[PDB]
C-alpha cells in the first residue's frame, strides 16, 4: 500500500501540475479576451487612428 | 442704402461660415456612429435582458 502510496502521488503531483500550468495558459486567455473587450467594442472605431 | 449695408455685413459672414462646411461633413458623418453603435448596443442590452 505504501507503493500505492508514492505511486498515486506521482499522478497527483502530474495532476497537480498539469493543472498549475493548465489555469495560467487560460486565466491568461480570458485576460486577453479582456483586453479585446475594453479595446474593440467601440475604442478601436473611434481610436481608428484618424 | 440700408438694405446694401446689410448684405454687405452678411458677406464677410458668408464666406467665413461657409468655410466650415467640410469639417460639418466628417463631424455629421462621425457622430453618426455614434447614432448607430448606441442602437446596436441598445439592442444588444435589450436582447441580453430578454
Amino acid at each position: 500500500l505504501r507503493q500505492r502510496h508514492t505511486e498515486l502521488e506521482r499522478e497527483v503531483s502530474r495532476f497537480e501540475d498539469q493543472t498549475q500550468q493548465q489555469r495560467q495558459q487560460y486565466a491568461q486567455a480570458k485576460e486577453s479576451l479582456t483586453t479585446l473587450n475594453r479595446l474593440i467594442p467601440q475604442v478601436t472605431l473611434l481610436l481608428d487612428e484618424t | 442704402w440700408q438694405s446694401a449695408r446689410e448684405l454687405l455685413r452678411d458677406w464677410p459672414s458668408q464666406r467665413h461660415l461657409a468655410d466650415r462646411v467640410q469639417p460639418l461633413r466628417m463631424r455629421l458623418s462621425e457622430l453618426e456612429q455614434r447614432l448607430n453603435n448606441q442602437q446596436n448596443a441598445e439592442r444588444l442590452l435589450s436582447e441580453f435582458c430578454k
